[PDB]
DNA sequence: CATGCATGCATGCATGCAT
DNA sequence: ATGCATGCATGCATGCA
């Protein structure tokens, strides 16, 4: 019964390697002793392990000769194991307090999480060791052959439940004796101690009941996501799947719902022999940075000077968004500041409003109005595409549902609250039931979403910008009509918008040809034309509207002066055409404040604290362009 | 006890004999030797018949005594120069569906056919389990079996997952240096084409694993060879269980193969061999291709050359586009006709539907717009809100034929919208939200307003149709019914021709014989088009040239700028149209270059279909 | 099996256009 | 001025947990 077998590890050189690689290797003294004493000095409540560091460690070991065992390979096939082994060596080579403060199973001790992170890809090519913990993979190419294994799987996370505490180590107490006992857990449910147990209790002939001490135990904090596969992983024909991951420790919040993300841990199991299967995190990356996580570190600020010693940045960043689209520059510059936006305003009384630009896009067939809001649900880093169709207003705002992981009963959002901070370019505007638009108005205005249906009567917070897209009611342009009927949009959902392009085709044999040369060669060659304009990156162009979106400029008097004055100008000169019913509304104070708030992002775009007045020119330039084509 | 080794003897020399699978086992084994391929070897049983007639017998009839043998003379073998067995060829009465199974073929080889309706989550199963001892510093292990692991029957043992040594040492478990295989379970059914109408249809249980496990999705037409067994026992154990109740019955699969049908998921494929590629390069050096395989579509309607040459155009497709940002540039083509009564609409949407390598088919009023855009809000029984593919989504990389598509509601038509240029499925419903794939191409039929094209009329007030909508095809064409006396002369004696026709072995007066055509996927005859068309297709990418460019920029530029009146509205996206056209005909030639003619021939095209 | 929410299908009513 | 057709809005049927 339980026979042997003979293995090539050894548990016991490798421990020693650990040791050495732990208190020998440097990039100040050794990397990892400043950790401990970080740790030490109650600075720093994790740890983590990087297998460069180890792999780079263990090749300069072999330039030296003596030889040693491949530890990264070790872990990277069995990494639930080395685990411990790390938490033993740290338990013993650690530091004491250089600063103050104000048997048993070693857990309770120990105050840190241990976490590895993957081994990066041009290490490995600079090394020539192909790395398999780096190598993302689909929800579809985990099979059982990789359990045990560290690994990385490239997903977009769908739920996320609340953190909650989970016993590690049990602690009793024993009101006759006074003994201590420890229950280890490690798994789901668990059956409690009820006798004492201890030298004392056990001869003589009255044993002690034994009472749970809630503050002596090891709560460690849980949590648990789902992801799921990208559309561009999913063979012909298949629907996509899903997978569970783990969290403990101090990486609980790191993962929100509509995130695409990649992850790396431990793949590890769980009357038959088939068993259930989890992802034990251990190195998330995010593929677009949030906007509120931006700091000037020094690299960053280098990145950004570039940009800004670079003359034109308007030009260059707005000729930059979609560069294989010819034309449509202003277009590109109000859906520019639409990114940016203007300065939330809290009057310190119970009022305020709010700093976010809607902008829409009205136009014929074959304009390329859809390519322009997939260009900018990329762009942005929380976008999200949604089609008139298919939507339900409900699926917009929110409905109920129950957690599997706790028992809480939880309120699910829609694609507005996912894409709270961050643009819900809505295509096919005009095509959605009227019914269903009547619950944007409050996103829009108050951004918030009011629901008072059984079982919930609460409120949501939807700080989102809109970028809309609409046709006019018989397709294309019909001149007879008046612009106003044309389209099919109350007046009330037109104020809330604060950009309302018409792109109207109107044929023109001398610049069809120019559009006609340009969709060719992005054909011929997989690239744009131009040879003297280099767009900014998306990763650089998003680093720059980071840094742009800390400002909170303010403004002077001789801009208000000017502001209000184009404000009664342009108030007085609407109501004849409005009369006349050759318009396209009357100009009411949200004209005004939009007018005010592209002033403030153009500012914001300058990095300056005091709006200029040429701002306002450029802004009262655009609102103005926006409908130079009904006076062609 | 030596009957098994005679067995394995016989097995031997029956390899010996014939050389194919010696061949093929050197095949998957050099290459492992650096995807790892699966140690899989398929055997004709004709082969075997023609053989050994009583090793033929024993496998039909008597599997649990003869297949072990096989594949341990198959390892031995393999090992000389473990390695499993499947089965092709004549099964004879063994052949069955799940309405012929009965009690009688308990315990046999059988192959059965049917509709795949039930899959389920792919789990790993333990096979060895590890342990480290670190008191003693030594590695144990135990092993573990099940009743539905060998075909033969095991005393069963006492499953226990070891916790301390001998010793007494603790042990810990060694997760990555344990076994695991995988486990599937399907459900099929008897295909809808041959179930009985009216009656409620049979279903019988497969069970795979190891490399079997996930070859087929639910929906699809599959055909399964492995054996009919029985398990546990149906209360005869205990002493007073049940008088109603019987064995529980299921198939230990070792062989799947998809099938292709019309209106299925599965596409079909051809194997194409020395003399099929010799044939089709030579075929294609003559100047009269593009007609050859032209008139060969349909050849028993008489006339719309140019709507069979646009058939044609679609079926080869163009090239797509994706650009580093991450930007999606359409290739397929779309079709839209508009007709009067009689003008063999719909005998050309069966012909497509027939020919495609994937082609799906539906009605007007018939499929309701969330039926073609997947909108499958559903729930699965692990509690997760799904969506269900729909048609459009099904026939990803294939084709759709619309028929009676002007009956189609406008709350359903601008579904389509979206498909047709984003060629991708957005659904945001409660509690879900994703993005679907549909890079399918569409054909589709209609007939005027009045009944009959008004000639007289402007074409918007006979066709209407969005200018949205017609935008997205690609060509419309008007097909009229005008009476004459020439041309009647003619489309009768062609169409009188055609209903006299004498298939080959046959007697004058005896009625012909109809089947259904369920095939094993993987003026010249329908097989040479197929063949040609999956070759240009999988092997051919042509690129854009100077001349082809100043082609489609000319003509593009002249239709914008024009005086004459047209059947559909002139935008960007026609000059796309030209792009796709000329790449979809230097893709028939079997060039890598879009040459001058090409563009020449999608400008006389489009030119036809507007003007 | 009753309560109440979200999807999807069906019907009947009103308005506009044409004869 | 009347009738017919089309589009929209109100209702119901399903499906649920
Ligand atoms: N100005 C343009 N520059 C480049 N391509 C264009 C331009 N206008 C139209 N196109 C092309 O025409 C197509 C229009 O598709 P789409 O974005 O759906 O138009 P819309 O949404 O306005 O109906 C795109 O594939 C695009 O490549
Ligand atoms: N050009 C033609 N050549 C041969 N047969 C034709 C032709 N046009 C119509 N037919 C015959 O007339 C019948 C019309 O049926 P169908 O194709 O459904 O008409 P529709 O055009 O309304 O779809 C078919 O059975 C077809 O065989
Ligand atoms: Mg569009
Ligand atoms: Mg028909
Ligand atoms: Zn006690």
């Amino acid at each position: 019964a339980l026979p042997s077998i003979q293995l090539p590890v050894d548990y016991n050189n490798l421990f020693n390697e650990i040791t050495d690689f732990l208190v020998t290797f440097k990039q100040k003294g050794p990397k990892y002793m400043a950790m401990l004493q970080k740790v030490a000095n109650r600075e720093l409540n994790s740890v983590i392990i990087d297998l460069d560091d180890i792999l780079q460690y263990q090749n300069e070991k072999f330039l030296q000769g003596t030889q040693a065992d491949d530890l990264v390979s070790a872990i990277q096939q069995n990494a639930n194991h080395f685990t411990e082994l790390f938490c033993r060596a740290i338990d013993n080579n650690m530091p004491l307090p250089t600063k103050e403060i104000d048997l048993f199973p070693p857990n309770l001790t120990r105050r840190y999480f241990l976490y590895f992170k993957p081994l990066s890809q041009n290490c490995a090519r600079r090394y020539r060791k192909k790395a398999i913990s780096s190598k993302p993979l689909s929800v579809r190419q985990i099979k059982g052959d990789f359990l045990g294994q560290l690994i990385t799987v490239r997903g977009i996370i769908t739920r996320v439940s609340d953190v909650k505490p989970a016993v590690e180590v049990i602690a009793y107490t024993c009101d006759q004796c006074g003994y201590e006992v420890f229950q280890e857990v490690n798994s789901r449910t668990f059956t409690p101690l009820s006798e004492c147990t201890s030298e004392e209790c056990s001869q003589n002939q009255t044993k002690g009941q034994l009472f749970m001490s809630t503050r002596a135990s090891k709560f460690s904090a849980f949590q648990e996501c789902k992801i799921q596969e990208l559309s561009q992983q999913v063979p012909v024909g298949h629907i996509p799947r899903s997978l569970n991951i783990h969290v403990n420790g101090t990486l609980v919040r790191s993962l929100s719902p509509g995130d695409i993300v990649d992850v790396t841990g431990i793949f590890l199991p769980a009357a038959g022999l088939l068993t259930e299967t989890y992802l034990e995190a251990q190195f998330v990356r995010q593929h677009k940075k949030k906007f509120a996580s931006f700091s000037l570190t020094s690299d960053v600020e280098e990145r950004v000077m570039e940009l800004i010693t670079s003359g034109d940045v308007y030009n260059r960043l707005a000729k930059s968004i979609a560069p294989e689209i010819y034309g449509n520059l202003d277009v590109k510059k109000a859906l520019l500041l639409l990114l940016v936006g203007g300065v939330d305003k809290r009057v310190g009384d119970g009022m305020k409003i709010r700093g976010d630009i809607n902008v829409c896009l009205m136009g014929d067939p074959g304009v390329a109005k859809s390519q322009l809001l997939k260009a900018i649900c990329k762009i942005s880093p929380r976008g999200v595409y949604t089609t008139g169709k298919g939507s339900s207003g409900v699926g917009l705002t929110a409905a109920v549902m129950k957690d599997p992981v706790t028992d809480e009963m939880i309120l699910e959002g829609g694609a507005l609250v996912l894409a709270d901070n961050g643009i819900c370019c809505i295509d096919e505007f005009d095509k959605m039931d009227e019914s269903d638009r009547t619950a944007i108005h409050e996103v829009m205005e108050q951004q918030t979403i009011s629901i008072s249906k059984a079982g919930i009567n609460t409120t949501l917070n939807a700080r989102t910008s809109i970028l809309a897209a609409a046709n006019p009611l018989y397709g294309r342009y019909n001149p007879r009509l008046s612009p106003l009927d044309n389209i099919n949009l109350p007046a009330a959902l037109l104020s809330r918008f604060d950009i309302l392009f018409l792109m109207l085709d109107i044929p023109s044999r001398d610049d069809d040809e120019k559009l006609a040369e340009h969709v060719t060669y992005v054909h011929m060659h997989n690239k744009q034309p131009d040879l003297d304009f280099t767009p900014v990156e998306p990763s650089k162009m998003r680093e720059y509207i980071a840094y742009a979106k800390t400002k909170r400029p303010v403004m002077s008097e001789a801009v208000n002066d000017y502001v209000v004055q184009a404000y009664i100008r342009l108030r007085q000169d609407s109501k004849r055409e409005m009369d006349s019913k050759f318009s396209f509304g009357q100009a009411t104070p949200r004209t005004l404040l939009g007018i005010i708030r592209l002033s403030q992002a153009l500012a914001k775009l300058r990095l300056a604290d005091m709006v200029d007045i040429d701002d306002v020119e450029e802004a009262l330039r655009l609102v103005r362009v926006s409908k130079e084509s009904l006076y062609q | 006890d030596a009957v098994f080794g005679d067995r394995v003897r016989r097995f031997q020399e029956f390899l010996d004999t014939f050389t194919s699978y010696r061949d093929s086992v050197r095949s998957i084994q050099v290459y492992n030797s650096n995807n790892i391929l699966p140690h899989r070897i398929i055997i004709s049983l004709d082969d075997l018949r023609e053989f050994d007639r009583s090793f033929w017998s024993g496998i039909l009839v008597e599997p649990a005594y003869f297949i072990p043998p096989a594949e341990k003379a198959l390892t031995d073998l393999a090992d000389s120069m473990p390695w499993k067995l499947s089965f092709k060829g004549s099964f004879g009465a063994h052949a069955l569906s799940p309405r012929t199974l009965t009690a009688q073929h308990l315990n046999k080889l059988v192959s059965v056919e049917g509709i795949v309706t039930k899959t389920s989550l792919v789990r790993p199963k333990l096979i060895r389990s590890v342990h480290y001892a670190a008191k003693t510093g030594r590695f144990h292990y135990r092993d573990y079996t099940d009743a539905t692991t060998t075909l033969t029957t095991r005393i069963p043992t006492p499953a226990i997952y070891p916790t301390e040594d001998t010793e007494g040492n603790k042990l810990t478990t060694e997760y990555g240096y344990s076994t695991f295989i995988d486990h599937q379970r399907i459900t099929v059914q008897e295909m809808p084409e041959m179930a009985p109408a009216g009656q409620l249809p049979r279903s019988i249980d497969v069970i795979l694993d190891d490399d079997l496990v996930d070859k087929t999705k639910p929906g699809d037409r599959v055909n399964v060879v492995g054996v009919f067994k029985s398990l546990g026992a149906g209360g005869m154990n205990q002493s007073n269980s049940n008088t109603l109740i019987g064995f529980k019955t299921l198939i230990l699969g070792n062989t799947v193969y998809p099938l292709h049908a019309r209106s299925t998921g599965v596409a079909a494929r051809q194997m194409l061999t020395d003399f099929d590629i010799r044939n089709i390069n030579k075929l294609s050096k003559k100047k009269d291709i593009f007609d050859i395989l032209s008139q060969s579509l349909a050849p028993s309607i008489y006339g719309h050359d140019h709507i069979k040459k646009a058939i044609l155009l679609m079926l080869m497709g163009g090239v797509e586009k994706n650009l580093e940002n991450g930007s999606h540039l359409r290739g397929d083509i779309n079709i839209l006709m508009v007709g009067d009564p009689s003008t063999a609409k719909s005998q050309l949407l069966r012909f497509v539907l027939n020919t495609a390598s994937l082609a799906i088919a539906t009605t007007g009023r018939g499929s309701s717009g969330v039926g073609l855009t997947a909108a499958v809000t559903t729930d699965r029984e692990t509690g997760e809100r799904r969506l269900e593919a729909g048609a459009m989504v099904l026939a990803d990389r294939g084709v759709v034929c619309i028929d009676e598509f002007d009956k189609m509601t406008d709350v359903d038509r601008v579904a389509i919208h979206e498909v047709m240029e984003q060629q991708t499925v957005t659904i945001a419903k409660a509690g879900i939200h994703t993005t679907l794939n549909a890079r399918c191409s569409v054909i589709a039929a209609a007939n005027p307003v009045f009944g009959q094209y008004d000639v007289n009329r402007d074409p918007h007030q006979n066709i209407a149709l969005p200018d949205s909508l017609l935008s997205r095809f690609d060509l419309l064409f008007v097909v009229t019914d005008d009476i004459n006396e020439i041309r009647d002369r003619s489309i009768s004696e062609h169409v009188l021709r055609t209903h006299r026709y004498l298939p080959p072995g046959y007697l004058e007066g005896e009625p012909v014989r109809e089947r259904l055509n369920l095939s094993l996927a993987v003026l010249v005859t329908i097989p040479f088009l197929r063949k040609y068309v999956q070759y240009a297709k999988e092997r051919v990418i042509p690129q854009l040239t100077q001349e082809a460019i100043n082609v489609i920029v000319k003509n593009y530029t002249d239709l914008r700028n024009d005086d004459n009146t047209k059947k559909s509205p002139i935008t960007a996206r026609t000059l796309e149209t030209l792009i796709r056209l000329a790449t979809a005909h230097a893709k028939v030639r079997l060039s890598k270059t879009v040459n001058k003619v090409d563009a020449k021939v999608a400008a006389n095209l489009l030119r036809f279909a507007l003007l």
